[PDB]
């Protein structure tokens, strides 16, 4: 079962490959958000 | 009343947004010029009013 667990490793690193994407993402638009709450925040002072 | 503030904050510098301040007044003296010459109208037909009797 030495061979077969090696799926399963490789496998959550897959799933985490994307879970890292998944996080550059939501980082990214965490930027573009708020680089909007400051125009927002630039407008209402 | 901290969990509001932090959940309605903004990053952005402080001093920018007092400074909204000015343009609110910009804004604001335009209504109160508009004000002015309607109450002055107003007044002068009023002392017109009182002219003729």
């Amino acid at each position: 079962s030495n061979a077969d667990l090696i799926s399963y490793f490789s496998k959550t690193a897959d799933e985490m490959e994307e879970m890292m994407k998944k996080f550059e993402k939501t980082i990214t638009e965490i930027e573009a958000h708020l680089t909007g709450v400051e125009a927002h925040a630039m407008a209402m002072q | 009343d901290v969990d509001t503030y932090l959940s309605n904050l903004q990053t952005k510098t402080t001093l920018s947004m007092i400074a909204d301040g000015l343009e609110r007044s910009a804004r604001d003296f335009d209504a109160f010029l508009e004000e002015n010459v309607t109450l002055e109208w107003e007044a002068q037909r009023k002392r017109i009013y009182q002219h003729f009797g």
